[PDB]
């Protein structure tokens, strides 16, 4: 079969349930902290310590 | 466009009204012609009363008018919103802070497809609009996309590469003067090109071949404006060492004669004049070191003879400068 | 508008053939070694289990350097 016949490649299952929703929720946390850092250094800023 | 049929009352009901007085047995066509004639008189008196009240100047007909006529999620697009708005607005600290944001993002993707799509179509817009500030904004945006050590940029690169290289095109359609150097600043963008290909010629090997054929068809021909030739030379320049050694060396002298024809003849295409001038700047102050490696550093005037005069001896002078820069360590 | 999922250059058959090639390159039995060597040197028209093959062959070269 290694020369004559052929096959088909789908190649991406990735269906690991808890791992999937870990990916999604971790990404949501990322976008949270990203926009936080952005408007953090963007707008009027007051701190918790001095100069953070 | 309009059809005014005769509004004819049904003759059987007219025979009912007639035989209420008890006349006779009546045929149909008599009552039909009676309804016709009475309808003509009604519509004529109606035309008369409409002429009255369009000289009485009201669009309504009262009883008295005809009586006188009887005198006969969320945060995805939130983040997207403010980072695009900072990408467009010139708040310069917020500009640079957005750039360091994108550069320092753990796990910013899935915004990446919309991101790049915006980059592509805003590039097309500002090609039509010729706003260099937005162009360097988008190029810094691409630079920031490049500098994530998380962003597997791979699958989307096919949108960036037009959006890159079209910025190395446009048909000289800005204002002239300073934009030339801004064309040089677009060569900054050309730096990005090499900073693409080092990470992305990993293909079933496609990318470098593609871009270099593109620059080749750019570089060779005539009917080629100075934007095109200049930026193509810039992209090959950013591709580096043996690109220049193999590819720019051959028709070096012929395009030098093209500039020599731009030299010494007419005057008032100063777009084209200063264009070819900082073309010469690109050629000399990027193409010196490969000859400094190859051609041994005697014989400056002969190197001018070996490389069509004009680059020499500033070729050899810059070669002396480059040998000094090498020996400076 | 989500595009159809991709398909590699390989077949499943010939990528498993490729896996046989690789683990015979590992191969302790020198019969399997020479079988691999002949299979390399005399599979013309293969051409498509080219570079990916050779590419992280070279990457394995670096890692084992």
């Amino acid at each position: 079969x290694x020369x004559x016949x052929x096959x088909x490649x789908x190649x991406x299952x990735x269906x690991x349930y808890q791992v999937l929703r870990e990916k999604a929720a971790s990404q949501r946390r990322d976008v949270e902290r990203a926009l936080t850092r952005f408007m953090a250094k963007t707008g009027e800023t007051q701190s918790l310590f001095k100069d953070d | 466009k309009l059809k005014l049929s005769n509004t004819v009352l049904p003759s059987e009901s007219m025979k009912v009204v007639a035989e209420s007085m008890g006349i006779a047995q009546i045929q149909e066509e008599t009552c039909q012609l009676l309804t016709d004639e009475v309808s003509y008189r009604i519509k004529e008196i109606a035309q008369d009363a409409l002429k009255f009240m369009h000289m009485g100047k009201r669009q309504k007909l009262t009883t008295s008018d005809i009586d006188y006529a009887l005198k006969l999620s969320v945060e995805q697009q939130l983040y997207y919103k403010e980072i695009t708005e900072a990408c467009v607005g010139s708040c310069e600290a917020k500009r640079a802070e957005a750039l360091q944001s994108i550069a320092t993002d753990p796990g910013l993707y899935q915004m990446l497809p919309r991101f790049s799509t915006f980059i592509s179509e805003g590039v097309r817009v500002n090609v039509v609009q010729n706003n260099l500030a937005l162009l360097i904004y988008l190029m810094r945006m691409v630079k920031a996309l490049m500098d994530n050590p998380t962003l597997y940029l791979e699958k989307y690169v096919h949108e960036l590469i037009p959006a890159v290289m079209t910025c190395i095109v446009s048909r000289q359609l800005c204002l002239r003067p300073d934009v030339d150097n801004h064309w040089a600043l677009r060569d900054f963008a050309a730096r990005l090109v090499a900073q693409i290909c080092k990470h992305f010629s990993t293909t079933t090997n496609n990318i470098q071949s593609r871009i270099t054929k593109t620059f080749t068809k750019s570089w060779v021909d005539e009917k080629t404006p100075w934007t095109t030739r200049y930026g193509s030379i810039a992209g090959l320049a950013e591709l580096g060492h043996d690109v220049i050694k193999t590819l720019i060396l051959p028709r070096l002298q012929q395009e030098g004669e093209r500039i020599r024809s731009v030299l010494d003849g007419p005057v008032l295409s100063n777009i084209d004049r200063i264009g070819a001038d900082h073309v010469q700047s690109l050629l000399l102050k990027h193409c010196a070191p490969v000859l400094a490696k190859l051609r041994p550093p005697p014989d400056n005037q002969d190197a001018y003879r070996a490389e069509f005069g004009s680059l020499g001896p500033l070729l050899c002078s810059q070669v002396v400068k480059a040998r000094a820069q090498a020996a400076l360590q | 508008x989500x595009x159809x999922x991709x398909x590699x250059x390989x077949s499943v058959e010939q990528q498993l053939y490729y896996k046989e090639i690789t683990e015979a390159c590992v191969g302790s039995c020198e019969a399997k070694r020479a079988e691999a060597l002949q299979s390399i040197a005399t599979d013309p028209g293969l051409y498509q289990m080219l570079p990916r093959f050779s590419t992280f062959i070279s990457e394995g070269v670096r890692v084992n350097v």
